[PDB]
């Protein structure tokens, strides 16, 4: 089916069509049939769901049939599967959201160890790569490190976090100098 | 006679040199109310309805739609992106009773069963020529006066098990409210309604019951307005041609069982930016006129909305809902039918 991949802290916009129509009523639920958000007429609703505050939809592509689920600040937990409900229809999206963080300081030096964690929903077995300022880059689970840290093991970190084939990418800076 | 849709006319008791702007709409949309509404009893039917699917509630919602149009006019008005600006007088705005009529070779079908909840057979069938007035207000969260219930407080859904539809309650006994925004009064945006808290207290417990007869097994509990839209998430209504907003959490707080002051105060904002409920937008008006901008009115429906979902969690919990005027008309419509002859 049709999954969605999103970074922490970003925004993601998961799409949903009526059959070539015009404004008509439309629901967002998620897997556990919580409501997320949905319209009353010409306004918007949102239910009891953890991701209330950040959900939004683009009201003025309505007229057209277009219900987006607009989800802000994306936090890991808001992975799951959504549902839109329109005439008849039931539209399914998987959202998986993964966020990439150096635990370690800020400022490192000498032969410290550099240690990257990934988070990621419990749906998620995704295959994890770092690519060093270098260009050496270390496979790995949910979190991968390196033996001993270097002078020129400092600059931009380009990670790629790969899952349903499909990928995305976190640009970390470190800094050991 | 056969189910059909037609072209309805409406009446009222309009006076036509009055500047409020209902009176206005309606005395050149409509006809003078007929002083002797003929009822036609139909001993030896029974018909179905289903106010979910009552052509009568588009042709009002299209009215009450044209009405606002006219008569109130914002300063600014955002559309299809397109921004408008125009004179936005301010304007004597009071909701008059309107009656939707059927013509030659039409009848409307009314259900007289007092346990009729808007959909199956009805077995007390008349036939009339007008509905009974309806006052067209808008509003979400609570429904204003309308017309009671006869026998129980009913419940009114399309589909109960389906938690994104509008729940509508039918009470059969009012409880006033009333809302305020005080002539000083240091915030002009600021007001105020108040709620005798026993009447409230009384509505909300056999609501309760009465959800609790199709809920079975299910501590019933309100909660407040889940969010969305300010419209949606207050009670809002138009008063004296005012957007009042009044926040209902002192209003649906926990559950209602059987056994501050006498009095709830809730707290409200007027606003001149508003979404507007005709049709996706924003409309901007002037600040409020100056004295106590009062309106007195009678709570005879809700609109609510079950949580639901997939928990093992079996305490079924209502919110306020609203914002679909359709339904608001359909708290009205509900018995009527066209017909064919
Ligand atoms: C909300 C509610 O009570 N709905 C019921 C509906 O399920 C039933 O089909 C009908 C039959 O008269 O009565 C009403
Ligand atoms: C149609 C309707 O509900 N009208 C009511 C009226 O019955 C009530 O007496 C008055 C004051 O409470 O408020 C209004
Ligand atoms: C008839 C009246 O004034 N109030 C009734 C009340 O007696 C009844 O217990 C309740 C049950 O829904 O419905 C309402
Ligand atoms: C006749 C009808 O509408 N039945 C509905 C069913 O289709 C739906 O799956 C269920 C949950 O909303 O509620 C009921
Ligand atoms: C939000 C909700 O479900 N219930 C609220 C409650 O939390 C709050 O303390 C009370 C104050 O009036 O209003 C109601
Ligand atoms: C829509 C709105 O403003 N709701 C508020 C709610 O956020 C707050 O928790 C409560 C306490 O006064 O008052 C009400
Ligand atoms: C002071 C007051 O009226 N408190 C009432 C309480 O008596 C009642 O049992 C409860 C549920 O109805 O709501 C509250
Ligand atoms: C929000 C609204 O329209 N409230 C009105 C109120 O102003 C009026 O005085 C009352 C009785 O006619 O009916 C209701």
């Amino acid at each position: 089916k049709k999954v969605v991949l999103g970074k922490k802290g970003d925004t993601v916009e998961l799409t949903c069509t009526a059959s070539q129509k015009k404004s008509i009523q439309f629901h967002w639920k998620n897997s556990n049939q919580i409501k997320i958000l949905g319209n009353q007429g010409s306004f918007l609703t949102k239910g009891p769901s953890k991701l209330n505050d950040r959900a939004d939809s683009r009201r003025s592509l309505w007229d057209q049939g277009n219900f987006p689920l607009i989800i802000k600040n994306l936090k890991i937990e808001d992975s799951d599967t959504y549902i839109c409900e329109v005439e008849d229809q039931k539209e399914e999206v998987q959202l998986l959201v993964f966020g990439l963080t150096a635990n370690s300081d800020t400022h490192l030096l000498q032969g410290q160890s550099l240690t990257l964690t990934l988070e990621s929903p419990p749906g998620s077995s995704p295959s994890v790569q770092c690519r060093s300022p270098r260009g050496k880059n270390i496979q790995g689970g949910k979190t991968l490190s390196v033996s001993q840290l270097e002078l020129q093991d400092s600059g931009t970190w380009t990670c790629t976090v790969l899952q349903n084939q499909k990928k995305v990418e976190f640009k970390i800076d470190i800094v050991v100098l | 006679w056969k189910g059909a849709t037609t072209t309805l006319f409406c009446a009222s008791d309009a006076k036509a040199y009055e500047t409020e702007v209902h009176n206005v709409w309606a005395t050149h949309a409509c006809v003078p109310a007929d002083p002797n509404p003929q009822e036609m009893v139909l001993e030896n039917v029974t018909e179905n309805f289903n106010m979910w699917k009552n052509d009568m509630v588009n042709q009002m919602q299209e009215d009450v739609i044209s009405l606002w149009d006219q008569s109130l006019k914002p300063c600014v008005k955002l559309t299809g992106g397109s921004a408008i600006t125009q004179a936005c007088p301010k304007v004597t705005f009071d909701p008059i009773p309107i009656h939707y009529c059927t013509p030659a070779g039409y009848a409307i079908l009314k259900c007289n069963d007092k346990i009729f909840n808007g959909t199956g057979p009805c077995h007390n069938v008349s036939t009339v020529q007008c509905t009974h007035g309806i006052k067209p207000v808008v509003s979400t969260q609570l429904l204003l006066n309308g017309s009671l219930a006869e026998g129980e407080i009913i419940i009114r859904s399309e589909n109960l098990t389906n938690n994104v539809k509008t729940i509508i309650v039918h009470l059969n006994q009012s409880v006033e409210i009333v809302c305020t925004r005080p002539g000083n009064g240091g915030d002009i945006r600021q007001a105020h309604c108040n709620i005798s808290e026993d009447k409230w207290n009384e509505t909300l417990q056999r609501v309760s019951k009465k959800l609790a007869e199709h809920f079975q097994n299910k501590t019933i509990k309100f909660a407040s307005s889940s969010g969305g839209d300010l419209e949606v998430t207050t009670h809002s209504f138009n008063c004296r041609g005012e957007f009042f907003y009044c926040n209902t959490s002192g209003l649906f707080n926990g559950a209602y069982t059987p056994n501050s002051s006498s009095i709830i105060t809730i707290p409200c904002r007027i606003k001149q930016i508003i979404n507007m409920w005709q049709e996706v937008g924003r409309a901007m008006y002037a600040p409020p006129i100056k004295g106590n901008i009062t309106c007195k009115s009678n709570i005879t429906g809700l609109l609510l909305v079950r949580d639901g979902g997939t928990e093992p969690n079996d305490t079924e919990t209502f919110r306020p809902g609203g914002g679909d005027m359709r339904n608001n008309w359909r708290s009205e419509l509900y018995k009527y039918k066209v017909v064919e002859i």
